[PDB]
This record gives C-alpha cells, structure tokens and sequence, in this order.
DNA sequence: TTAGAGAATTGGAGAGTGTGTTTTTTTTTTTTTTT
DNA sequence: CACACACTCTCCAATTCTCTAA
C-alpha cells in the first residue's frame, strides 16, 4: 500500500494566491501579466516569463497589508515542476479574449475545437473533453531571483547562486537551480510530441493522449462510448495535423576549468531546452542556465535492469549569456590618437619591441577587400622568428582580441566524422572552420604534418576546406586569415644559412604568403635591460608599465572593417602606374642581387602589395589609396624582405 | 523486534554516557541552523558522527563485538538511536516544507582500533564477509556520482493528501529486504491519479570507487588486487584516483551466484563489495598520516624559529637526501622546486606558471634516479613515470567506459593526477616522439586538451616536472656542445627551468669520499633489528584507524615535509624592486656575455630567475622577495648554466 | 602442460582448475605443480552442439617451490632439514661444494660458477630511513666466443634457482618483459599482465642472446634492473610494480 | 404450411504459463609486415 | 524484476437445429 504523510504547503491556498498575483500585480496598460496575456491572445507573443523578482515584490507588498502569502518564491524553488502546471492552469482561467483582428487562416486547432464542440452539443441536449495542454499556445518559464543584497538571501534563493555541475548534488532534484558552465554539444531541433490526436476510422470520435515519458504506446482501440456500445472495435490513426508538438533541443553543459578541484575531471549535465528557448544555446557559449533539475527515468526494460540509479537533466527555463555612438567614439579616437602607431602598441603592450611586426598584424586584422575574381581579401603573414622570442605571446594576443579568432598548434585542423557512436552525427568541424570570419593562429607551424600541410594549402588558395570520407565530397567554408609562427629547426636561427633552409617549409607554401617577417632575438646591452624591467614590472603590479597610449577595446577595428568593407576603396590609375614601375624595378633589383633566391618578386607580391594598400586605406576612411598609401605599403614590403637579410 | 529496541536503548545509553557525541551533534545542528539563518554560502555540515570503537568497547563490550562482527544487526539500531537523539535535542525550528518529507537519518562513522579487521584488499578473504572491516590501499577508479532514489513523495490532486513510498536496494541498506522495481505509483489505492513531487522526494548521491592494495605491499610475483567500495551521500567525491585511502565499511556480498537454474555446474561466485562508512585519507607515503599533515602550534613555533637561521636554505637542502653524497646544488634546486614560485593568473587570459621544472642529464650511476625516488618519497603528491613505460594517452587522459553507469568517460593520466604536484619522469630521453608532444604541451601551457571520442575538455595539469635523462652516447662528452649530447629537441629543453649536467669524473680524493659514504650507508642497521637479520617488512603500523636560535645540522624528513607544507600554504611572496635590480642585472650579464654564447639564454631565463627567487623567499618564510633571494637564485642559475661554482 | 611433455609440433594446452578453502592462494604463476583432482565437466555459456568445457577440481597441490611469496614470506622448513642446512653451512669447503655442483657437466668455468653461486644467493637489501632503498641482487653478463657453454649455464641456472624465467633476447619484447596492458574481453577494462621480469620476481631471469634484443626492448630493463620497480602509465593505469629479480 | 413453444453446439473474451528485453565493440596496447 | 506479445486453457450467451408447436 501507499502510506500518507503530512506536508505544510497547502496547494489550494497557493493556487488562490497565484491567481491573485496574476490578477492584482502592477509593477512600478493595467497589470503587467494581464497585459502579457493580452499580447498572447493576440498571437504576438508565446512566452510567459514569470519573473521571481515580481513575485518577491508582490509578497513584500502584501506583507505590510495582511501577509496574504505563503512564501511562493520559497515554495516554487523547492518544487517547480508542479508550479509550472499551477501557473498554466491559472493563466487558462484568466485568459483574456483577443483584442485584435488576428488572421485565422491556419486555425486547425480552432477548427477541431468548434467541430468537436458541435458534435458534442448536438447530443448533449439529448434531443474535460480537451486536454488542458492541447489548447495552450504559450510556453511558461521562470526567471530566477536577481541579487537581493538583503537579509532575505540568508543562504536562501538557491536560484540566485550560480552553481557548478559538481555542486549539483542529488538532493537538489526538483528544485529550480541555476548552473554556470560552457556548452559543448547542442543537438538539432526535434519535434517532441506532447499530446497525440488519434482519429478512429469509424465512430467519428477522436481521442487524445497526453504523454511525457520519452516513449509511449499508441492506443489503437476505439474506446469511445459509441464505438464501445456498438462494439465496432475500431482502430485509431494518428493525425499530426491535430496533434500538438513542441520543439525540443538537448544541449549539454560542461564546467569551466576554474571550477574543477585539483586532480579531478570536468563533469557534464544534460540540458533539455524546449519551447521558445530553442536555438538560444550554441557550443561556443558560457552561460548561466536556470532550470528545474529533474530525474529523467530509464522507463522500459533497462529500468528493471539498472534499478534506483536515476539519470538527471536540467529543464532549462532562462538562459543568461556571459561571453552609431561607437562610430562617433572611434571617429573621435581617430582625431585624438594616431591609430597607426597606437593600435600597434595596443596589440601587445606587454611585449617589448617588434613594432613593425605589430603594424603588419594590424593589416592582417583589417585586411583588404578584393572579393571580385578574374581575387582574395585575406592577408597571411608568417613569423619565422627564433626560439625564445615571444611569437606565441603575439599569437595569443591576436587570438584574444580578434573576433572569431582561434589558436592552435601543429602537433597535438582538418576534420573528423561521426565522433559519437549513438547519435551518429555528420560532418564535425575542426580548427580552421571555427575561425571562418577570423584568424587562425597556427603556432609551431613547422612541426605540422603533411595532411595538415595539404589542408592548409587548400584553405589558403581556396578559402574552403573539403573532405572525401565516403565519396560525399562535402566541403566546409573556412575563409580564415592565416597567422603562422614557425620557428627554426636545430634551435636558434642561423642568419648565415638561407632562410628556407633554416625552416622546413617548402618554398611553394612560403612564397604564397602575402608578407613574411624574420624576427629573431640578438643579445644586446640595452634592449634586454628594458625587456627585463618591463617583465619584472608586470610581475609586481599585475599590470603593464603604462608609458604611452594603450587602447584596449577591439570594436574600433570592427567598425573600420565594417565601414570600409562597403566602401571598397577604389584604386587610382596613378596608383596602378606607380605600382607597375614598382614591380619593374623590384624585379630588376631582384635579378641584380642574384643573394638568397627567396625574394624574386612574383605576381603574388603584387597581389599582396595591392591588398596591403587596400587594408591601409580601409583603416583610413575610404578611397585613401594614393601615392601616400602605396609608399607605406611598399616600404613595409621592402622592410619585411630586408628582415630576411637582417645582419 | 524486541532485540532491535534493546539495541536502540543500549546505544542511547551509550550516547548519554559519553557526552562528547551529544556535544558534536549539538555543534552540527547549531552550525546548520546558523548557516540557514545567514549569501554565497554552501558549507552545510553532514549528518554524520564519528564514534570511537574504543569507547564503545569500554562501555559495552557485547555491543562493540556485535558492531565489529555482525554490523548488519547492530549498526541500523545504533543509527536509529543517533537519529532519535538528534531529533529529541533538536532546536525544533519552523519546517521548510521539505525536511519534513525528505529523510535525513543520522549516519554513523567509526574510528579507533580494529585488530584483526585492519585488512588490505589482498587479505580480504570470504571469512570477513558481513563483518565491519577497514581496508587500506590506493584508489584507482571512481565512478560518476549518480543520484539514486530512496523515497518518492506523491501528491494526489483529489484528496489533498501526500503519499510517499520508500525504496531499498542491495547497496543502500545493510539488512536484506525485498527489492523495489523503482517504478513510481501512478495510481492510488482508491483509483486516484498521482503526480510525483520532485523536491519533496529523497535522492542520495551514489559513487563506486575501486581500492587496490599498495603496489609495494604485494607479495613477490603477484600483481595488486582490488576491491570495490560503494560510497554514498556525504562520502561521495571524498576520494580521487591516486589517493592513498583507508576505507572502513561492511564487507557485503550480493547476488544468487548461479543457484538460479541458468547455472547448475557453472562455478562463478558472488559479487562482493564494501559499503563504505568512513574514508580516512592517509597519504604522503608515511603510512598513517594525511598528505596535509596536521601542524601543531609547537611545530609552527619551531618552523618559525628555524626560518630565522642565517643558513636555513643550506640546512634544508643538505637535509633532503642525506644518503646521496654531493649534488648540493641539485638538492638546493629540488628544494626550491618543492615550494614552487607564486603563480600569476593575469588578466586577458595570461597565466604565468609558478612551478619549477628541473632536468638532470649526466653519466650513468650519478644518483640521477635516486634523487627522483627521493622526490617521490618526499613530495606531498608525486607520480612516478618512466620513458619506456608510458604513452601519451597514459600521461594525459584515457577515454574509457564507465561500468557503474555505462557511458564514455575520461580517466586522468599519470600527469593530470599529479595536478599541483610533481612528476618524476625517469629515463626521459627514451620517450617516443609521439608520446613526447603531450608533456611538451603540459610544460608549455599546463593544461591537456582532449579531442577524441566526441569529447572536448581541457583538463588541468599544473604539475612541476623533474626528469632524469641520459646523454645521446653512453656518457657525457665534454668535447661536444650541450645540444648533440642530449637527444631532446631544444623546443622541449627550453621548458626546463634548470638543466643540470652531471659528470662522473674519475678523481682520487672524491672517489675515496664517495666510497666511504656509500659504505657507511650500506652498514646502516634499523633500530629494531639484529645484525645479519633480513629486513622483513610488515607495515602493520595500523594500531588505530582514524586520527587516533636552534641550529640543527640535519632536520628530519617528516619535519622537512611539515616545513614544506607550511611554507606552501602560508606565505605568498611578493616581488620587490630591490630584488628586481639584482634580477635584471644578472639577466643582462648572463644574456650578453661571451662565455654564455654556447648557452641557450633567452627571455625564459628571466622568468626562471623570478620563480627561483620567489621559491627562495618561500624558504625564508618572508612575505616579500629581497636582495639575498635574487642573489641566490642568480647564483643557482649561473651554476646550472656555467657550473664554475 | 610441461614443455617436455607436449607432442611433436604442438602448442601447450591449458586447463581451467578450481581451488577451494585451504587450497587457495597456494601457488603463483610459473610454478610447476602436481595436482590430484577430479576431471569434471561444466557447460559454460560462452561453439558446437552438446559440447562441455572440461576442468579439474583440485583436491591436493604438491608444488616444489613453496606457497605464495617464498615459504609464504617466512620459514616453512622442517626441523630436520633446517638442522641439515645448519650442518651444511659449517662445512669448511661449502664454497667448493656449491661451485662444483653448478652445472657439473660444464668443464672449467670455475669463476663463472662462483659468480653464479653469488648471483643465486644475492646480496642484502637495505632500506634507509630517508626512504631510498639499496638493491641486493647481482646481475651477471656473460660475453664471449661461441661454443663456450654460456647458454648451458643459463639453462642450468633456470633449473637450480627456486624462481627463474628463461627468455631469449630475440623473441622478447619490452611489453612482454616487464608488463603488458591488456583489455579484458568481457568488461572492456584495461589491466596488467606480468611479464618475464614480474614472473621471476624474487628470483633470477636468464636473458639468453642478449645482444639480439631490439634497441627499444633492452631499454625497458634499465629501471627493473637497478631500481627494481616497473613503472607503467598506459591506458589510464598508473602503478609502480615490483621486480626484485 | 406458419410464427413459435421446446433441444443442441461453439466462438470471442479472458484466466494464465511462459517470454523479452538494455547489452556493448569505441579507444588503447601490442604484434607484425612493409614502408 | 514488468510491461507488452504471442498463445495455450478454458467458458457462457448469441448463433444454428430438429422435436414438438400452430
Ligand atoms: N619581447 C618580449 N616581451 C616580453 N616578454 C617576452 C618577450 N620575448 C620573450 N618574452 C617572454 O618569453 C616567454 C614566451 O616566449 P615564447 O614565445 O614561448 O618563445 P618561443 O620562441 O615561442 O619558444 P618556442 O616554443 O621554441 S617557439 C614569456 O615568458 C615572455 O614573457
Ligand atoms: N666447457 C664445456 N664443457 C662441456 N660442454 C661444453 C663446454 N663448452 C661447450 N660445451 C658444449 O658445446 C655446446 C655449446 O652450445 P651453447 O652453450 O648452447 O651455445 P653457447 O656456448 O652459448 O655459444 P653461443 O650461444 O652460440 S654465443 C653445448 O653442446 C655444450 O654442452
Ligand atoms: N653521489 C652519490 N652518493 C651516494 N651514492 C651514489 C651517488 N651516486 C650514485 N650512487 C649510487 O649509485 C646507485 C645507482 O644510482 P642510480 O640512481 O642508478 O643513478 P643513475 O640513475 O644515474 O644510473 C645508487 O644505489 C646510489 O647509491
Ligand atoms: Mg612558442
Ligand atoms: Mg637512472
Ligand atoms: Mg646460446
Ligand atoms: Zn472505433
């Protein structure tokens, strides 16, 4: 038998209080929630976000005038699933009639309403039928309590404290909690059925079946009164037209590396977003998901197979992300600060020296626009450098400021197919596709195998990576700007040896790079002293030794690229002339020098010069490409070439 | 159930006699009440009382023997007595509408002396079944914490009444009862529909760790044996793999083991496992004390007194490995590595590691591996690794499948388990190149990344690696640069703070000194042993389970470990300008010097200088770095690079 | 089955056996035993028709090398034979008796026989207070011209020693000499299986044809010879076994 | 031959005995032949 | 383990049948 227990909650009084709250609450138009229900009746909104701050304010207001409440906020944070049904029932009771001419072109549910009502009425006079969830066209959610900063939050308001996946103990099941973590795997949207709309071949009667079990059994038996009394034994046919579906997405939230105790492994927690919250979560997110932590049961046969050990999921209710005024601000900064010399030092404030490398990194960050083909607007630079030089620090600084920027190493791109056996997903990405409209910081570029060599070669002159797993020949758009940080083999760079001999990169791949910098360290007497002072100051004060203008926000570069991308600075005819004689004399001096053959100016150097000039004008208003721009571009190109011949 | 009531009242009398347990229950209750009345707080004390078995034996020997011999009949009554005691003396506050329904029985934990029950997973035979035993060993696997149902509370929306239902399993309750199919009752007795009330039900966490005997305890010629403990509630997540542990619990069996028609001659046995009641974390290889050794006020006073010595660094260093003659600078570097520099979690994602890495490359038989073994035996958390016997998967993470839950899971490798510890990689150069990229990544950014089997995580490996390597040839060749002597890439040698080169130069005075020292070492006789008697080991030091100016030349190893723990926990040195002057002067001198042309000096040596100076500041217990700290760090680094003195 | 009893061109055949109560933990892998058992039958459900897996139910085990451990990690020597050993130890020519009885068929090689006696007895293990231990086992290498009876000496040492494993350098791998990580067919869980240097724990392992070992296999013996521990970090396992060989 | 009182049989629901699942080969070592 | 399927065991009232009915 089932015993009985005494619990002081009194659901009926709570329901009366709930109805009073939905009727008699007006935030400091009429009532807020009545206005929301009016909008719902107009079919202009299908999300009743029941805030808990509002319920707390309602309780506080009625505390001074009768205390006509039973701590609802503390009564639904303990059991939220039942109160979702209570709120839905209270909304159906107080649902206002529409106050708008809503088109009813697709009124299948209304058609079923009136049809079944007429069929019942023609015999009711003898001359609930509809499930409560079937009629609802809204989804109800809970917004957790905000910060209290008062004695009310005396360790209470468990939905106020963002927990981690490890701290979600088993005794929180059924409560309305919130977790903080990084999404890792969000599934595709699937229509989860809430109530089926079986129709019988005879007897005319359709019987509905509410289901929340992840698995059900079709009725297929006309148990209707007419069918049973006539013993027709009719079978039932599903009608997806008259059924009710809710979009279902099954996310999965991990925990941040700062929440994991030492020696442990990050945990994970399944999230079941459904309703209007679908597609609000993506794998590259850090969120504070608020939901009801519920024990999904192993209903079926593995049920008896396992036992009391349940599996849990978080029925998400509210997702809070963490991650022309700006145009005026950046315009004013342009007027005040010299972008050319300021943004360069802003990229790597904690990295001393190598200013021209930073200037080239600005051009890569902006990049010219030459989408028209006959070509490409992606700037690629490689820093051959030297062991012990802060190439990796520069790469990380670029990654942390460049939108859609990723950092990766040669030895641990490409792509993998169908990683999980169960779901059997198709065409999982890699590292180059993630930085589609961004930059890939390929550290240890020399130590990167032939497969990735071919992959990056395809990406570099195709902007689209492809696979040939099972003859599908599918491709992934990866228009990523490439930033390489290869380092010389046999340790330190040898200036005497030829540059391509020092690093195991084929001349075919290196020659396609728009600009190349060889930036090696030399033991000096003053540069090292300033470097040591800088690093030690950073260690003391945890902040850079600020000695000049150091802008921080990257939105200025975003504004510049978005501004001049539509502008597309058109090159001048005199510019084209000066660059054709520039190529002529460059090739002439390349011959007369031939010392290292890693120079012969090539059509690709002209394309790189054009795109660098385009990027420079793209930074400075529109159509600024003139002699002034091309002189700086050619100066940068010549300096980069000379860098290969340093000392 | 007259016997049940008799046991309950006898244990109530015992609890009344020894008022310390009542005081502990009162303390737990007031702590919970104050936390409930007082915010970003989650520290709630569990409903668990640790009773000493010695007190129970002295009070009622019959009850004590019943607990130790047939706990399935004596522990439930004692737990019920404890629950009744806590309820009677409870402050009877206002209900929270959940504690009334959610059961919170007061569990019991035991300590004290066990005698014949102080066992190990190898010596845990079938004659110990259904008895309360304590097993000591190393945790190797830990299942995922998965909540399990023990009571479901239902609300019938037709009578306004609440109906519950208790659930029992073989792994939850000691006494055997009819298992429940774990299906919620969807209909009442009187044809009423019921809705399950989550949040008024009761779920308890459930974990299944695996404890195996210590590898050094295994008999000659056999691999360690393991047992499976089933921790639940407050004892979940108390242990992680690699932890030396001492689990107290009831050695239970389950199943029909054949005897089910399906098996007539089949000769399989029953599934046996321990229902853990207590987890006591003995650690640090000292066989009886925790890794975080308790610090008495006398010990802290003595530590502070010794920190004032002018040559505390020399005393601590020379006291590290007294059996290893010479290698004073390597000992100093090892001690500095034991208390690593402060770790800087800068903004914009920057992260400056505070762990010191030491590489020792040199001629054979120069105590390169005995120093590693000593670091293993001394550091609070050290993991032994060898070049040949370790793969990248075995060093970072292995994608295995959980057996308790049946799903894919990551298992921490040998160099994630050593998080916040040290890794002693012996025979470093023998590692295969495919298995060397992993340690390169870890020493680079101190986190491993996993991208296999549809798993994308980033485990934390903040370990300081000390490695011993051999030259490319048999012995170090002074006629070649220190690049072709070592078979490792410079991109990997750059991650080692100190690269000590040891040479077995053949002298005559030094050879005499070393021979005399080694012969003195080989004549050592243990205190409780006769001459010419083999040194048998029993390690049966488990007499009890649970917690039951000055200028010395050499400090004892346990005191050295206490000092290291105190220095790591307490003092967090901060850099100072007076030390930075020395640091920058020495770095500039080292960089642009003719003799240092062969040296690989880069900007990393500056960070090494800062880390060594901060470590030496930790040695002095000074909360700030001084000129002497930077001077000593510079001298040590100069010896590591040049080696003149 | 005994290697000298297998038929011509046949692999050795295994046989599942069951102990019970006081006959358990009585033998260790590698020991040669004589069993008095009941050749019984059980139908394991794991591929013909009406087939039955055979096994022996042990009723008595008569090893020749003592029980688990050596003499069960203690002395199980009858008083008469202990007195015999004491009488033997007082023999003034005990060294010559032991030397002359090491491979009596090998002419000469007196020094190698003396070194083999020293190897069989072994040194004395020490464990210092600071933690580091000093091994007490002797390793002997026999270089020389072919036909000098090195392999015969190794084969005899494999007999006289209470615990011994004979392996050839050619047919021997690093994971098969120290410890092999294997996957359990049923439970899908990795576990270790001891190699030659674990089977010969507490004894001597004779590695014939030493110079034929692959360069990456001979290295695995470096730790197990001096430190006398085998460190494994593979497939989520992290243990430091013991090999006092 | 017709509207109506008697025998005689057997199909459609249900008591019940025994079934049938969930249930898995990924990833990681170790070997071996070519490369 | 238990819920759902397939099916042997088992069983009375509506459906057929032939002696006595109109
Ligand atoms: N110009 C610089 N300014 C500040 N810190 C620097 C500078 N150059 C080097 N460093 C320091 O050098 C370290 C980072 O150097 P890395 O970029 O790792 O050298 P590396 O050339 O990448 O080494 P690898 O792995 O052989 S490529 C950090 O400790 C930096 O603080
Ligand atoms: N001094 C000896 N006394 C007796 N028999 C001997 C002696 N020297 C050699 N032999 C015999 O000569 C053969 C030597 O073969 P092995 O000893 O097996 O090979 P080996 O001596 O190890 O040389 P290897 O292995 O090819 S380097 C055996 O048949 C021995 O019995
Ligand atoms: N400086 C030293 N002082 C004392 N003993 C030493 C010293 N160097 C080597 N030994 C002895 O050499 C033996 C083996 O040393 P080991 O750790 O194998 O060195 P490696 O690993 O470099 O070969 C040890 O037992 C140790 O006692
Ligand atoms: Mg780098
Ligand atoms: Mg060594
Ligand atoms: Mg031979
Ligand atoms: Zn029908």
């Amino acid at each position: 038998a089932l015993p009985s227990i005494q619990l002081p909650v009194d659901y009926n009084n709570l329901f009366n209080e709930i109805t009073d709250f939905l009727v008699t609450f007006k935030q400091d138009k009429g009532p807020k929630y009545m206005a929301m229900l009016q909008k719902v009746a107009n079919r202009e909104l299908n999300s009743v976000i029941i805030d808990l701050d509002d319920i707390l304010q309602y309780q506080n207001e009625k505390f001074l005038q009768g205390t006509q409440a039973d701590d609802l906020v503390s009564a639904i944070q303990q059991n939220a699933n039942h109160f979702t049904e209570l709120f839905c029932r209270a909304i159906d009771n107080n649902m206002p009639l529409p106050t708008k001419e809503i088109d009813y072109k697709d009124d299948v549910l209304d058609v079923i309403l009136n049809q079944r009502r007429l069929r019942n009425e023609r015999m009711l006079s003898d001359r609930e039928l509809f499930p409560p969830n079937l009629t609802r066209r809204y989804f109800l959610y809970f917004k957790p309590l905000s910060q209290n900063c008062a004695r009310r939050y005396r360790k209470k308001a468990i939905s106020s404290k963002p927990l981690s996946v490890r701290q979600i103990k088993g005794d929180f099941l059924g409560q309305l909690i919130t977790v903080r973590g990084i999404i890792t795997r969000v599934s595709d949207v699937k229509p989860a059925v809430e109530v089926i709309a079986y129709t019988c071949d005879q007897c005319g009667y359709e019987v509905f079946q509410e289901v929340n079990s992840r698995t059900f059994t079709p009725l297929s038996e006309c148990t209707s009164e007419e069918c049973s009394q006539n013993q027709t034994k009719g079978q039932l046919f599903m009608s997806t037209r008259a059924s009710k579906f809710s979009a279902f997405q099954e996310c999965k939230i991990q925990e941040l590396s700062q929440q994991v105790p030492v020696g442990h492994i990050p945990r994970s927690l399944n999230i079941h977003v459904n309703g209007t919250l679908v597609r609000s979560l993506s794998p590259g997110d850090i969120v504070d998901v608020t939901g009801i932590f519920l024990p999904a049961p192993y209903t079926g046969f593995k049920a008896l197979k396992a036992g009391l050990l349940t599996e849990t999921y978080l029925e998400a209710q509210f997702v809070r992300q963490h991650k022309s005024d700006v145009e005026e601000r950046v315009m004013e900064l342009i007027t005040s600060g010299d972008v050319y010399n300021r943004l360069a030092k802003s990229i790597a404030p904690e990295i001393y020296g190598n200013l021209d490398v930073k200037k080239a990194l600005l051009l890569l960050l902006v990049g010219g626009v030459d989408k028209r083909v006959g070509i490409r607007g992606d700037i690629n630079v490689c820093l051959m450098g030297d062991p012990g030089v802060a190439k990796s620090q520069l790469l990380k600084a670029i990654c942390k400021i460049s939108p859609r920027g990723v950092y990766t190493t040669g030895k641990g791109t490409a792509a993998v197919m169908k990683d999980p056996v169960t779901d059997e997903m198709i065409l999982e990405g890699g590292a180059l596709v993630l930085a589609d409209n961004g930059i890939c910081c390929i550290d240890e570029f020399d130590k990167m195998d032939e497969s990735d060599r071919t992959a990056i070669h395809e990406v570099m002159e195709q902007q689209t990576i492809s696979i040939s797993k099972a003859g599908i020949n599918t491709t992934l758009n990866a228009r990523t700007s490439i930033l390489a940080a290869a380092n010389p083999l046999y340790g330190r760079y040898n200036p005497r040896l030829s540059p391509l001999d020092n690093i195991n990169l084929p001349a075919a791949l290196l020659s396609r790079f728009d600009i190349l910098f060889l930036m090696l360290d030399i033991p000096s007497r003053d540069d090292d002293e300033k470097l040591a002072e800088h690093v030690t100051y950073v260690h003391m004060h945890n902040k850079q030794p600020d000695l000049d203008f150091t802008p921080v926000e990257p939105s200025k570069m975003r504004e510049y690229i978005a501004y001049a991308k539509t502008k597309r600075p058109v090159m001048s005819e005199a510019v084209n002339d000066y660059v054709v004689q520039a190529y002529i004399r460059l090739r002439q001096d390349s011959k007369r020098e031939m010392k290292f053959s890693f120079g012969q100016a090539t059509p690709r150097t002209l394309l790189g010069i054009i795109r660098l000039s385009q990027a420079l004008a793209k930074l400075r208003l529109a159509d600024m490409v003139d002699i002034d721009d091309v002189e700086e571009a050619l100066r940068l190109v010549r300096v980069s070439k000379e860098s290969l011949y340093q000392e | 159930d007259a016997v049940f009531g008799d046991r309950v009242r006898r244990f109530q009398e015992f609890l009344d006699t020894f008022t310390s347990y009542r005081d502990s229950v009162r303390s737990i209750q007031v702590y919970n009440s104050n936390n409930a009345a007082n915010s970003t707080s989650l520290n709630i004390l569990p409903h668990r009382i640790i009773i000493s078995l010695d007190d129970l034996r002295e009070f009622d020997r019959s009850f004590w023997s019943g607990i130790l011999v047939e706990p399935a009949y004596f522990i439930p009554p004692a737990e019920k007595a404890l629950t009744d005691l806590a309820d009677s003396m409870d402050d009877v506050p206002h209900p929270n509408a959940s504690a009334v329904s959610s059961r919170h029985p007061w569990k019991l934990s035991f300590k004290g002396s066990f005698g014949a029950h102080a066992l190990s997973p190898r010596t845990l035979t079938a004659q110990h079944l259904n008895k309360l035993v304590s097993v000591e060993g190393i945790v190797t696997k830990t299942s995922l914490v998965r909540p399990k149902l023990i009571r479901s509370v239902h609300y019938a929306a037709k009578t306004g009444r609440f109906h519950y239902r208790d659930y029992t399993d073989a792994t939850t309750t000691l006494t055997t009862r009819i298992p429940t199919p774990a299906i919620y009752p969807t209909e009442d007795t009187e044809g009423n529909k019921l809705t399950t009330e989550y949040g008024y039900s009761t779920f308890i966490d459930h974990q299944r760790i695996t404890v195996q005997e210590m590898p050094e305890m295994a008999p000659a010629g056999q691999l360690p044996r393991s047992i499976d403990v089933i921790l639940d509630d407050d004892l979940v997540d108390k242990t992680k793999p690699g932890d030396r542990v001492n689990v107290v619990g009831v050695f239970k069996s389950l199943g029909a083991g054949g005897m089910n028609q399906s098996n007539s001659n089949t000769l399989i046995g029953f599934k046996t496992l321990i229902l853990g009641n207590t987890v006591y974390p003995l650690h640090a290889r000292s066989t009886g004390v925790a890794a975080r050794q308790m610090l008495t006020d006398f010990d802290i006073r003595n530590i502070n007194k010794l920190s004032k010595k002018k040559d505390i660094f020399d005393i601590l260093s020379q006291s590290l490995a007294p059996s290893i003659y010479g290698h004073d600078h390597i000992k100093k570097a090892i001690l500095l590595m034991l208390m690593g520099g402060v770790e800087k979690n800068l903004e914009n994602g920057s992260h400056l590691r505070g762990d010191i890495n030491i590489l020792m490359v040199g001629d054979p038989s120069t105590a390169k591996s005995q120093l590693l073994r000593f670091v293993l035996n001394t550091a609070s958390l050290a993991i032994a690794t060898t070049g040949r016997g370790s793969s990248g998967v075995g060093l970072t993470a292995a994608v295995t499948t959980d057996r308790e839950t049946g799903e894919r899971r990551l298992e921490a490798g040998a160099m994630v388990l050593a998080d916040r510890g040290v890794v002693c990689i012996d025979e470093f150069d023998k590692m295969t190149d495919v298995d060397r990229v992993a340690i390169h990544e870890v020493m680079e950014q101190q986190t491993v990344t996993i991208a296999k089997a549809g798993i994308h995580t980033t485990l934390n490996a903040r370990c300081s690696v000390i490695a011993a390597a051999n030259p490319v040839f048999g012995q170090y060749d002074v006629n070649r640069d220190p690049h072709q002597n070592i078979a490792l890439p410079d991109s990997l040698l750059s991650r080692f703070d100190l690269l000590f080169v040891v040479t077995d130069d053949i002298n005559e005075i030094r050879d005499r000194s070393i021979s005399e020292h080694v012969l003195r070492t080989h004549r050592y006789l243990p205190p409780g042993y006769l001459e010419g008697e083999p040194v048998r080991e029993r390690l049966n030091l488990s007499l009890a389970v649970g917690e039951d100016t000055e200028i010395p030349k050499l400090v004892t190893i346990p005191f050295l470990r206490k000092y290291v723990q105190y220095a790591k926990e307490r003092v967090i040195p901060q850099l100072t300008q007076e030390a930075i002057n020395v640091i920058v002067k020495n770095y500039t001198d080292l960089r642009n010097d003719d003799n240092t042309k062969k040296s690989p000096i880069t900007a990393r040596t500056l960070e090494t200088l800062i880390r060594l100076a901060t470590a030496h500041a930790k040695v002095r217990l000074s909360k700030t770095v001084n000129k002497v700290d930077a001077k000593v760090a510079a001298n040590l680094l100069r010896f590591a690079l040049l080696g003149e003195d | 089955e005994i290697p000298e009893l297998v038929p011509v061109g046949e692999m050795p055949r295994n046989l599942t056996m069951t102990c019970d109560r006081y006959l358990t933990n009585k033998v260790i892998p590698g020991t040669r035993v004589t069993i008095v058992g009941i050749y019984s039958i059980y139908n394991s459900k794991n591929s013909g028709v009406a087939i039955r897996t055979p096994y022996i139910k042990i009723l008595g085990i008569q090893s020749d090398v003592e029980t688990s451990s050596i003499w069960n990690s203690v002395t199980m020597f009858t008083e008469e034979e202990e007195e015999e050993f004491l009488q033997l130890s007082r023999n003034p020519k005990l060294y010559e008796i032991l030397t002359n009885s090491i491979a009596p068929s090998i002419f000469g090689n007196e020094d190698i026989k003396k070194a083999i006696v020293c190897l069989l007895m072994g040194g004395s293990k020490k464990i210092l207070p600071d933690g580091m231990r000093l091994r007490g086992d002797i390793n002997v290498l026999l270089l020389g011209d072919p036909g000098t009876a090195k392999s015969q000496l190794l084969k005899f040492v494999e007999k006289v020693s209470p615990i011994a494993v004979y392996t050839s350098g050619k047919g021997s791998s690093a994971a098969g000499l120290t410890a092999s990580v294997q996957r359990d067919p049923m439970t899908r869980e990795f576990y270790l299986e001891g190699g030659a240097m674990v089977l010969a724990d507490g004894g001597v392992v004779c590695i014939d044809e030493f110079d034929k070992m692959r360069d990456e296999d001979r290295v695995a013996i470096h730790e197990a010879m001096e430190q006398q521990t085998i460190s494994i970090a593979k497939a989520g396992i992290t243990t430091v076994l013991n090999s006092r060989t």
